[PDB]
């Protein structure tokens, strides 16, 4: 579903605290026009779809870093 | 293809991306059970894929993601 930027970022956390016993969260990246870029969240049964502009890039860009840096833990 | 190192599998994304930015795409996906990390880029006629998620190597990782969407987005 084509989701706006702030509401993606919630989506996405609840995303990534729903599949903390199973699952795996699909994070995918292309250039999207008709610039803008398209980003897809899919963990295999909800679908999230946004797309960023260069008038908001900047502000999402540090609130995705966070995000992602947050909720990513694996073998130290 | 599996590129197990580092500083040689994001200069292939990138002259992979450079290539062709249209079909260019990479994908994320991380594990929270195993606590694992992939990261695969898909230029519809080669793939690369990369296990061994390194914890350590988060930011490394997410600094790419970021800088990929910056070239998108310009």
């Amino acid at each position: 579903v084509l989701l706006e930027s702030e509401q993606f970022l919630t989506e996405l956390t609840r995303l990534f605290q729903k599949c903390r016993l199973s699952g795996s969260v699909f994070i995918t990246l292309k250039k999207y026009d008709g610039n803008k870029c398209l980003l897809r969240a899919t963990d295999g049964k909800k679908k999230i779809s946004t797309v960023v502009s260069s008038k908001e890039v900047n502000k999402f860009q540090m609130a995705y870093s966070n995000l992602l840096r947050a909720n990513m833990d694996g073998l130290k | 293809a599996q590129y197990q190192t580092w500083e040689e599998f994001s200069r292939a994304a990138e002259k992979l991306y450079l290539a062709d930015p249209m079909k260019a795409r990479v994908v994320l996906k991380y594990r929270h059970s195993d606590g694992s990390l992939c990261i695969k880029v898909t230029d519809d006629l080669v793939c690369l894929v990369y296990r061994t998620d390194q914890a350590q190597d988060v930011k490394k990782i997410e600094k790419f993601h970021s800088q990929l969407m910056r070239l998108m987005v310009a």
